[PDB]
RNA sequence: GAGAACAGAAAUCUCCAGUAGAACAAAAGGGUAAAAGCCCCCUUGAUUUUGAUUUUCAGUGUGAAUACAAACCAUGAAAGU
RNA sequence: GGUUGCGGCCAUAUCUACCAGAAAGCACCGUUUCCCGUCCGAUCAACUGUAGUUAAGCUGGUAAGAGCCUGACCGAGUAGUGUAGUGGGUGACCAUACGCGAAACUCAGGUGCUGCAAUCU
C-alpha cells in the first residue's frame, strides 16, 4: 500500500488512514509490468477496498482501471 | 595537422553557461590600429585560439544520452547526445524586480488566529439526493441556480406584512445572490487597498 | 479616386504577401518557433503543384536567406521510366522517393562535423513538411509525397488520418487502397471504366497511354521499376544544356526593352 | 484582341433571390419551390438589423436564394426570357456587366401549380466574366483583373444582342 | 479577454525571467548605413527583436521619457536608438531597462570602416541558435566602461540560456576586443565586433575526440567609439541583481541527499 | 513522474570548476605488445613496440601488414587482460587509467568483426493492418528486406511489402491458427505450419498455394526447418523438416510432394526441430530430452542427450544464421547458377564451422529447469557446459550470427548474455518489465532486439552490454520479432493484429 | 458606387472600389486583416497527480493548502500553441 | 538576360491609363469514376496536359501623374536650451567662453536590389 486516497465516509478519517470498505488506495503496481503509451514503466495506480478488514483480517481490493 | 592545443601566458577563464570565454592577455595597438594591413588577421588568429580553447572545454563537459525513441515529449531522442551546460558564471541584471510577496489578507489573518486550515479541494461535484445525479455545485448548470428554474416554491410567511410579498421568489434569491458576490467584490477591493 | 492621405497612409505588406504566395503566420512558427531549448537546427521539405510540375525542395533557414539542401522535380521522372502522369498521386509519391533517397546519398547515410564528436553513429535525417497555402485535404498529393518521403527514408513526423482510405468513422486506414493509390489503381480504374463507357473520352483523355502503346494493367508495373530504378541511383544529373550562359543572355536582351537616357527623355518630352 | 477566342462571354451564374421578410411556413413553400425548380436545396438568409416597421427581428430567416451554374443556368434564364418575351430595359444592366429581372410569377414558367404551395415570384439575377475570372477567386497569388479584360455594360447588350436577338428597350 | 490576460501574465514579472527583447528605433536622422548595420544587428538578435520604421525625434541623454514608454508598451527591456549628428556620425545607443526604468545607457558610434552582412557573399549561421562569446582584452574584466560594454552584449546577444546544448547548433562567434592595450588618462580605445563562422576538421593529433577549428568571418564588422556613459545607481544595481533563492533548496547543515534520493543527517 | 536526484550547490560548484582536456602527450614512449588471436592464440610478431599514440584503425593496418594481407584488410577490434576493448587510442584505452606501465608489454587479442555496419533501428516505420486475429509468427525473406511473411490466428499468412508498408498476398488455404512460418533458404517458397496438423507451401511472387497440403501429423505443428543449401545438390530443392506435439519429425520432399521419413522416438511434443551442416538433426521434446538423428542412414536416431530436469523450449546451433541465409548475403544478390550459388552457401557455411583447427558446430539449449546446456555433439556426447543464472524457465536462446555468443530470453524479464563457445556468463540485459518472449540478432552481431509481454520492444548493443532504444507502440503483448538480412528493418507482431515495421 | 417585382432613406441577392474608417481588449507616441474580427470541427478534462524542493497551519505534519517543476492532457498533417 | 520554387530588406516595391513579351516556365484552359467539400466540381479535391490561347494572370517599358526614397562641405554647428568668472545694470533684460543641438527651404538625384537550387531558343 502506497497511501490512502479517499476514504469515503470522511476526510478527516482520508487523513487518518483509515481503511474501511470503498476506501480509495494507492498501490506498488510494479510486478505487473504496465508500461504508459510514451514507455513510461506504471510503478503507482489506484484501487477500491470491497471488503471490511475490520470483519476478515485482511485487505481485498480491485484495481481501478 | 595542426595542434590544438594553445600556449597563453594568462590562462583564459571560462563562462560555459553562457559560452563565453575570457582572456586578459597583452593586446598591442601598432597590430590592432587602422594603418595596419594584418589586423584583421590577428584579430581572426587571437579569436581563433580563444574559441578552439572554449571548444576543448565543452566538449571536455559531461553529456547526457537517453534512450526514448522520437514522436515523444522531450525533445531528445535516443540518437542524439547533449552536452550539460553548467550554470552561468557572469552575473547580469535582471529586466524586473523580483515578485515581492501578496500581504495577508484580513481574511488569512483571521485563519491564523482562529486556526482554520484552508480547505481540501477534492472537486466541484456533489451528488443532489432529491435525484440520483453528481451536478456542479456552481458555475454552468451549478446547482446553486436550481431555485431559478424551480417549477413551484412556496411562499414564506416572513414575507407577509411586508411590501415584497408579491414579487418572484426566485427574483428574490438572485438578487441576494448578486448582493452577495458584489459584496465579495468589494471586501477584494478594500484588502487590494491595504 | 485615391486621395493622397490614402496614398501617404497606405501600409504595405511583405512583397511575399502582396503576390500572395507565402503564409508569414505559418512560417513563423516553422522557422523560429522550438519544442525545446538545445539549438537544434531545423529543416523543411516543400513541397508545391504547379498545374504541371510537382516540386520537392529541403530547406534550411538562415539569416541571409534560405538554403536549398537537396531538390527534386518531376520532369526527372522520364529518367526513371515515368512518361505520363506527372502530376498525379502516384508521381507525388515517387517524386517524394526520389528526394528522399537523393538525400541519404548526398548525405551518406545508406551506403568533420562536431557531432561525429560526441555521437558515434549518425542520427536519422528529421524534416519538417511544409505545404504552404494548399488545403490540408483527406486523399491528397502533398500527403503522397509526403508518404514517399516517409518510405525512401526522411523522418518526417505525421498522422495517417489524411492518407487516402482513412474512415472517417473507425479511425483506422485501408492500406489496400492506399498501395492501389500508390501505384496508381485509381488512374487504371478509370481508364478501364472510360474505355468500356464513353469510347471518345477514351480517345481524348489518355491519349498519350496509346501514343506510346501502354495498357492500363502495366501502371503497377512501370511504377515499381521506377521505384526500383530510384532507390538503386538517386543521384541527379543535370540537364546537357545546349546553348551557353552568354548565348541565352545575349538572345535574352536582344527581346529584352532597353531604357532610354535621361536626355533622350528630356528630348521626347520636348 | 478580340478575335482572341478567350474574350468571349459566358455565363458565370444564375442567382435566384425570393425575399419573403416573415419565416414560416410560406418560406417553407418557397424553399420547396426553389429547390423543385432548380434541382438542388436552397439557402435561407439571416438578419442584418431590426427594424419595427418591417417585423424582423435580429437573427431571423428572411428570404432563399439558389445559384445555379452552367447549362442549368442556360436554361432557366431562356425559360425566364420566353416568359419576358426577349424584352429587357437600359436599366437592368448594371455597369460591371451583370444584369437581372423580377419574374412575379412562377407558374408562366411552366412549373405546375399546386393548392397548397400558394404564388411565388423571384429575382433572377445573371452574373457574366470573360475567361479567367478565377483569378480573384483562387486561394495562392490572388490578382485583379485586366482594364481591357474587365466585362463592361456595352460587351454585355451586345453579347446578349448576339446571343438571344432580342432588342434592349432604352425606355 | 483570456487572451488579454495571458499577453497581461506575459508580460508581469517571474523568478526564472524570459529572452530579453531587443526594440530598435530609428531617430529624427537617419541614414542608409544606419539602416543596413541595424538590419544585420537585429539578424543576430532574432527572433526576439522588433523594429520600429517612422522617425522618432528622441534624445537619451536629455529625456528619458519617451524611452519608457516605448520599453513599457512594447515589454521590451533592450533598446537600440540609430541616429546621426556632425558631433555623433552614426551613433547607435545601448539602452537597458530594468522594471519599464532607464537601468544603464551606453553610447556608441560606428567607424566608416565597416562593412554589412551582404558584403562578404558566405554562407551563415542557421536562424535562432545561440552563438558563442570571446572578449579580448583585460579592460573588460577590470574597467569600469568595458565591464559595462561586455555585460551588455552578453545580455542583448545571449538569448535563451539552457542547460542542455546540441553540438550541431554551435556555428557563430560573436568576439568583442579591444583595439589595444591602455593606460589611464588616455583616449579610450574602440572595441572591434567581429562574428566568425566555425569550421571543424580531424586534427589527427588530438584524436577523434578533440577536433581542429578553424573561423570564416561572417560580418557585420564593427568599429565602436565609445562616445557617452549612464551607469545606474548602486541600490539599482543591487535592486536588478537579486536572486529570487525560492527555487533552490536551502542549505541545511549535516543535512545531504545521496545518490538514492534519501535525506541522510551526519552526526559527531 | 518519479524523478533523480538534483545535483547540491556543491556540485553545481564543482561543475562550475574549469574542465579539464584528455589530451595525448607528446613525448609518449614506445610501449611493447603481442598480438594475439582469440579464437585461436597464435601469437604474431611477437613483442614490438608501438608508438603509445596508436590509433585503433593504425593498428589494424599494421597486424593486416603482419599477417600479409595489407592489399585485402578484414577490420579488426582489440582486448586487453578483465577484456577492456580498445576504443580510440592505446593510451586512452589502457596508459590514461593507468592499469599497466608502458614498460609491462600488453598483450593485445585481435578478433575478425563485421564489414558492414547496422544502424539501430529507433521509431515505427508503419503501423499495418490486415490480420483479424492476433498474430503469431513472422519472418523475413533471405534474400531482400522488402518481403516478409506473418502467419496469424485468423487461419491465414500475409506477404507484406515493407517497401510501401502496405500488403501484397493473402494465403489463405488453411482451417486453423497458422503456428509457423518459413522462409526457403533459397528465397522461393514458403512453408507454413498450421494448428490443424498441416503444412502447405506457397509461391510468394503470385501468393498461391503449390498444389495439395502435406499431411500425415497427427498433432499441430510446432516448428519447420529447410535443409542447407550447401547440403543440397545443384538442380535440386531443399526438403523440408517438420515437427508436431505428437513427438514426430516428418521430412517432406517438396519436388515430388511425398514425405520421405517420420522420425517418432520421442515420447512427448516435439519443441522444435533444426537442420543442421553436417547431414543431422536435432529435436528437441518435452521429454527432457535431444535426439541427434542422421539423415544419411535412413533417419535414424544416432544420439539420446539427457541432461535437462524438465521440458527443453528451444534449441540453437551455431550456424543457423548461415544455414537460414543459404548463399545470399547482407547485400543479397541472386547468384548466376544453382553451382555458383551452392559454393558460396558452402563458403559462407564454412566461414563460420571450420575455424581454430577443426570445424564445430555448437548446439545449446534452453529449458523449463531455468537453466541451458551447451554441448558439442559431434565431439562428445556429455554437456560441454551448463549456464545457470536465470530465475524463470529459458524460453528462447540464439547463437550470434558469428558464433561467438549466446543470447537466453527467460520469464523473469531477463535476458542474459554468455560466451558462445565455452558458455560462461558475460552480462544481464534488464529493462523488460515482464516476461521476454523472444530475440533477435542483427546481421553484424553488435544489436539485438527483444519483444516482451510489457507490450514493447527493445534494442540492445552488446559491445557496452546496455540498452540501446526502447521502443514502445504496440498496444498489446509482442509475441514475434525479427531482424532483416541486411539490418534495415524490424518487424514486430502480437495481441494488437498490428504488423510494426521499424526502421533507423 | 451600379443594379435586381412587392421593397421608398434603412428588409433580401449580385458586381466593383474599400489600411481596417467594422469589432476585441486597452488608452500608443506604431495592439490585431489568409487575424487577436465572423462562421465551422474536435475537446467538458481543467479543482489531473508526483515531488527528498519554497511558504504556512502541530497534538491527526510521509496530512492539507501554497509556489515552482515534471509526467501527462487537448488540438493539429506538422512545426508547434 | 527571361522564368519557376523557397527567402532577406518590406512602396526606389504602392495606386492609376497605355504598348511589348522569341523559347522555356508560370497561368487561363478540358473532364467529374475515384480521395474530398460546398446551395452550386465557382473556390477547394482528384485525372488527363489531351482541344486551344499569350486575351487575362505575371514581367518590362511609358507619364513636366499621384505617392515614396537617398545624399548634402544646404540651412548649420543656426534657431532653441543649461553653467559661468561679481559682466554692467536700485530696474522688465543683453553681448560673452563651454556643452547639447533640430526641422522647414535649396541643389544633386531614382521608381528595386538581392541569397540558394533548377530550367531556358
Amino acid at each position: 500500500i502506497l497511501a490512502v486516497k479517499k476514504n469515503p465516509q470522511s476526510p478527516m478519517y482520508t487523513q487518518l488512514g483509515v481503511l474501511t470498505k470503498g476506501t480509495i488506495i494507492e498501490v506498488n503496481v510494479s510486478e505487473l509490468g504496465m508500461v504508459t503509451a510514451g514507455g513510461k514503466v506504471v510503478w503507482g495506480k489506484y484501487a477500491q477496498v470491497t471488503n471490511e478488514p475490520d470483519r476478515d483480517g485482511c485487505v481485498n481490493a480491485v484495481l481501478l482501471v | 595537422n595542426l595542434p590544438v592545443t594553445v600556449e597563453k601566458p594568462i590562462p583564459v577563464v571560462y563562462d560555459l553557461g553562457n559560452l563565453a570565454a575570457f582572456d586578459s592577455n597583452v593586446l598591442d595597438k601598432n597590430d590592432l590600429d587602422s594603418s595596419n594591413a594584418r589586423r584583421e588577421e590577428k584579430i581572426k588568429s587571437l579569436t581563433r585560439d580563444n574559441v578552439q580553447l572554449l571548444i576543448n572545454q565543452l566538449l571536455s563537459l559531461p553529456m547526457k544520452t537517453t534512450t526514448e525513441s522520437v514522436g515523444g515529449t522531450g525533445g531528445q531522442s535516443s540518437v542524439m547526445t547533449l552536452l550539460q551546460l553548467p550554470d552561468p558564471t557572469t552575473d547580469l541584471p535582471r529586466e524586473k524586480p523580483l515578485p515581492k510577496a501578496k500581504a495577508m489578507t484580513k481574511w488569512e489573518k483571521f485563519a491564523a488566529k482562529k486556526g482554520i486550515k484552508p480547505k481540501e479541494r477534492a472537486g466541484k461535484m456533489i451528488y443532489d439526493e432529491a435525484s440520483g445525479e453528481w451536478v456542479p455545485k456552481w458555475g454552468y448548470k451549478g446547482a446553486n441556480k436550481k431555485l431559478d428554474d424551480q417549477w413551484l416554491v412556496e411562499v414564506d410567511d416572513k414575507v407577509k406584512g411586508t411590501d415584497n410579498e408579491l414579487i418572484d421568489p426566485r427574483t428574490l434569491n438572485r438578487a441576494e445572490r448578486k448582493r452577495l458576490v458584489k459584496k465579495n467584490e468589494k471586501q477584494q477591493r478594500r484588502n487590494m487597498k491595504n | 479616386a485615391k486621395s493622397s492621405a490614402y496614398s501617404s497612409r497606405f501600409q504595405t505588406p511583405f512583397r511575399r504577401r502582396r503576390e500572395g504566395k507565402t503564409d508569414y503566420y505559418q512560417r513563423k512558427r516553422l522557422v523560429t518557433q522550438h519544442k525545446a531549448k538545445y539549438n537544434t537546427p531545423k529543416y523543411r521539405l516543400v513541397v508545391r503543384f504547379t498545374n504541371k510540375d510537382i516540386i520537392c525542395q529541403i530547406i534550411s533557414s538562415t539569416i541571409t536567406g534560405d538554403v536549398v539542401l537537396a531538390a527534386a522535380y518531376s520532369h526527372e521522372l522520364p529518367r526513371y521510366g515515368i512518361t505520363h502522369g506527372l502530376t498525379n498521386w502516384a508521381a507525388a509519391y515517387a517524386t517524394g522517393l526520389l528526394i528522399a533517397r537523393r538525400t541519404l546519398q548526398k548525405l551518406g547515410l545508406d551506403e568533420y562535423e562536431l557531432t561525429e564528436a560526441v555521437e558515434d553513429g549518425p542520427r536519422p535525417f528529421k524534416v519538417f513538411l511544409d505545404i504552404g497555402l494548399q488545403r490540408t485535404t483527406t486523399g491528397a498529393r502533398v500527403f503522397g509525397a509526403l508518404k514517399g518521403a516517409s518510405d525512401g527514408g526522411l523522418y518526417v513526423p505525421h498522422s495517417e488520418n489524411r492518407f487516402p482510405g482513412w474512415d472517417f468513422e473507425t479511425e483506422e486506414i485501408d492500406p489496400e487502397l492506399l498501395r492501389s493509390y500508390i501505384f496508381g489503381g485509381h488512374v487504371s480504374q478509370y481508364m478501364e471504366e472510360l474505355a468500356d463507357d464513353d469510347e471518345e473520352r477514351f480517345s481524348e483523355l489518355f491519349k498519350g497511354y496509346l501514343a506510346d502503346d501502354i495498357d492500363a494493367d502495366s501502371l503497377e508495373d512501370i511504377y515499381t521499376s521506377a521505384h526500383e530504378a530510384i532507390r538503386a541511383d538517386p543521384a541527379f544529373k543535370p540537364t546537357e544544356k545546349k546553348f551557353t550562359k552568354e548565348q541565352y543572355a545575349a538572345e535574352s536582351k536582344k527581346y529584352r526593352q532597353t531604357k532610354l537616357s535621361k536626355e533622350e527623355r528630356a528630348a521626347r518630352v520636348a | 484582341k478580340a478575335q482572341n477566342p478567350m474574350r468571349d462571354l459566358k455565363i458565370e451564374k444564375l442567382v435566384l433571390n425570393i425575399s419573403v421578410g416573415e419565416s414560416g411556413d410560406r418560406l417553407t413553400r418557397a424553399s420547396k419551390v426553389l429547390e423543385q425548380l432548380s434541382g438542388q436545396t436552397p439557402v435561407q438568409s439571416k438578419a442584418r438589423y431590426t427594424v419595427r416597421t418591417f417585423g424582423i427581428r435580429r437573427n431571423e430567416k428572411i428570404a432563399v436564394h439558389v445559384t445555379v451554374r452552367g447549362p442549368k443556368a442556360e436554361e432557366i434564364l431562356e425559360r425566364g426570357l420566353k416568359v419576358k418575351e426577349y424584352q429587357l430595359r437600359d436599366r437592368n444592366f448594371s455597369a460591371t456587366g451583370n444584369f437581372g429581372f423580377g419574374i412575379d410569377e412562377h407558374i408562366d414558367l411552366g412549373i405546375k401549380y399546386d393548392p397548397s404551395i400558394g404564388i411565388f415570384g423571384m429575382d433572377f439575377y445573371v452574373v457574366m466574366n470573360r475567361p479567367g475570372a478565377r483569378v480573384t477567386r483562387r486561394k495562392r497569388c490572388k490578382g485583379t483583373v485586366g482594364n481591357s479584360h474587365k466585362t463592361t455594360k456595352e460587351d454585355t447588350v451586345s453579347w446578349f444582342k448576339q446571343k438571344y436577338d432580342a432588342d434592349v428597350l432604352d425606355k | 479577454n483570456a487572451r488579454a490576460k495571458r499577453a497581461l501574465v506575459k508580460r508581469e514579472a517571474k523568478l526564472v525571467e524570459n529572452v530579453k527583447q531587443a526594440l530598435f528605433i530609428p531617430g529624427q536622422s537617419c541614414n542608409k548605413n544606419l539602416h543596413d548595420i541595424m538590419v544585420d544587428l537585429s539578424a543576430l538578435k532574432k527572433p526576439d527583436m522588433k523594429r520600429f520604421n517612422r522617425k522618432n525625434d528622441i534624445h537619451p541623454f536629455e529625456d528619458m521619457s519617451p524611452l519608457e514608454f516605448f520599453s513599457e508598451k512594447n515589454d521590451c527591456s533592450l533598446m537600440v536608438l540609430m541616429t546621426s549628428s556632425k558631433k555623433r556620425k552614426n551613433n547607435m545607443t545601448f539602452i537597458r531597462t530594468f522594471g519599464y526604468k532607464i537601468y544603464d545607457m551606453i553610447e556608441l558610434m560606428v567607424a566608416d570602416n565597416f562593412k554589412l552582412l551582404s558584403d562578404f557573399k558566405k554562407l551563415t549561421f542557421t536562424v535562432g541558435l545561440k552563438p558563442m562569446f570571446t572578449f579580448q582584452g583585460a579592460a573588460f574584466d577590470t574597467h569600469p566602461v568595458y565591464k559595462q560594454i561586455k555585460s551588455l552584449f552578453l545580455d542583448f546577444f545571449r538569448g535563451e540560456s539552457t542547460d542542455l546544448q546540441d553540438v550541431a547548433g554551435l556555428q557563430h562567434v560573436i568576439s568583442m576586443t579591444i583595439q589595444g592595450d591602455f593606460q589611464d588618462g588616455e583616449p579610450l580605445p574602440n572595441v572591434l565586433f567581429r562574428v566568425y563562422k566555425l569550421k571543424s576538421y580531424k586534427s589527427d593529433q588530438g584524436g577523434k575526440r578533440l577536433p581542429r577549428i578553424e573561423l570564416v568571418e561572417i560580418g557585420p564588422r564593427l568599429d565602436f567609439k565609445i562616445g557617452r556613459i549612464h551607469t545606474p545607481s548602486p541600490d539599482m544595481v543591487t535592486e536588478a541583481h537579486k536572486k529570487p533563492k525560492q527555487l533552490e533548496m536551502k542549505t541545511k547543515k549535516n543535512v545531504e541527499l545521496d545518490i538514492m534520493g534519501d535525506k541522510l543527517g551526519r552526526i559527531h | 513522474s518519479t524523478l533523480i536526484p538534483p545535483p547540491s550547490k556543491k556540485q553545481k560548484k564543482e561543475a562550475q570548476l574549469p574542465r579539464e582536456v584528455a589530451i595525448i602527450p607528446k613525448d609518449l614512449p614506445n610501449v611493447s605488445i603481442k598480438f594475439q588471436a582469440l579464437d585461436t592464440g597464435d601469437n604474431v610478431g611477437g613483442a614490438l613496440r608501438v608508438p603509445g599514440a596508436i590509433s585503433e584503425k593504425q593498428l589494424e593496418e599494421l597486424l593486416n601488414q603482419l599477417n600479409g594481407t595489407s592489399d585485402d584488410p578484414v577490420p579488426y577490434t582489440f582486448s586487453c587482460t578483465k577484456t577492456i576493448d580498445i576504443t580510440d587510442n592505446l593510451y586512452s584505452s589502457l596508459i590514461k587509467p593507468g592499469y599497466n606501465s608502458t614498460e609491462d608489454q600488453i598483450t593485445l587479442l585481435y578478433t575478425p568483426r563485421a564489414v558492414f555496419k547496422v544502424k539501430p533501428v529507433t521509431r515505427s516505420s508503419s503501423a499495418i493492418a490486415g490480420h483479424g486475429s492476433t498474430i503469431l509468427c513472422s519472418a523475413f525473406a533471405p534474400h531482400t528486406s522488402s518481403r516478409m511473411v506473418t502467419g496469424a490466428g485468423d487461419n491465414t499468412a500475409r506477404i507484406w511489402d515493407c517497401d510501401t508498408q502496405t500488403p501484397m498476398h493473402t494465403l489463405k488455404g488453411h482451417y486453423n491458427w497458422v503456428l509457423c512460418v518459413s522462409w526457403s533458404p533459397d528465397g522461393e517458397v514458403i512453408a507454413t505450419g498450421s494448428m490443424d496438423n498441416t503444412i502447405r507451401l506457397w509461391d510468394p511472387k503470385s501468393g498461391q498455394c503449390l498444389g495439395d497440403a502435406l499431411r500425415g501429423h497427427s498433432k499441430w505443428i510446432t516448428s519447420l526447418s529447410w535443409e542447407p543449401i550447401h547440403l543440397v545438390k545443384p538442380g535440386s530443392k531443399p526438403r523440408l523438416a517438420s515437427s508436431s506435439k505428437d513427438g514426430t519429425i516428418k521430412i517432406w520432399d517438396t519436388v515430388s510432394r511425398v514425405c520421405q521419413y517420420t522420425m517418432s522416438g520421442h515420447t512427448n511434443s516435439v519443441s522444435c526441430v533444426k537442420w543442421g551442416g553436417q547431414g543431422l538433426l536435432y529435436s528437441g521434446s518435452h521429454d527432457r530430452t535431444v535426439r541427434v538423428w542422421d539423415i544419411n542412414s535412413q533417419g535414424r536416431c544416432i544420439n539420446i542427450l539427457k541432461s535437462h530436469a524438465h521440458w527443453v523450449n528451444h534449441l540453437s546451433l551455431s550456424t543457423d544464421y548461415a544455414l537460414r541465409i543459404g548463399a545470399f548475403d547482407h547485400t543479397g544478390k541472386k547468384p548466376s547458377t544453382p553451382e555458383e550459388a551452392q559454393k558460396k552457401a558452402l563458403e559462407n557455411y564454412e566461414k563460420i564451422c571450420k575455424k581454430n583447427g577443426n570445424s564445430e558446430e555448437m548446439m545449446v539449449t534452453a529449458s523449463d529447469d531455468y537453466t541451458m546446456f551447451l554441448w558439442n555433439p559431434l565431439k562428445s556426447t556429455k554437456p560441454i557446459a551448463r549456464m545457470t543464472g536465470h530465475q524463470k524457465l529459458v524460453n528462447h536462446v540464439a547463437f550470434s550470427p558469428d558464433g561467438r555468443y549466446i543470447v537466453s530470453a527467460s520469464f523473469d524479464n531477463s535476458i542474459k548474455l554468455w560466451d558462445g563457445r565455452d558458455g560462461k556468463f558475460i552480462s544481464t540485459f534488464r529493462g523488460h518489465v515482464a516476461s521476454v518472449y523472444q530475440v533477435a540478432w542483427s546481421s553484424d552481431c553488435r544489436l539485438l532486439v527483444s519483444c516482451s509481454k510489457d507490450t514493447t520492444l527493445k534494442v540492445w548493443d552488446v559491445r557496452t552490454r546496455k540498452l540501446s532504444v526502447d521502443l514502445p507502440g504496440h498496444k498489446d503483448e509482442v509475441y514475434t520479432v525479427d531482424w532483416s538480412v541486411d539490418g534495415k528493418r524490424v518487424c514486430s507482431g502480437g495481441k494488437d493484429k498490428m504488423v510494426r515495421l521499424w526502421t533507423h
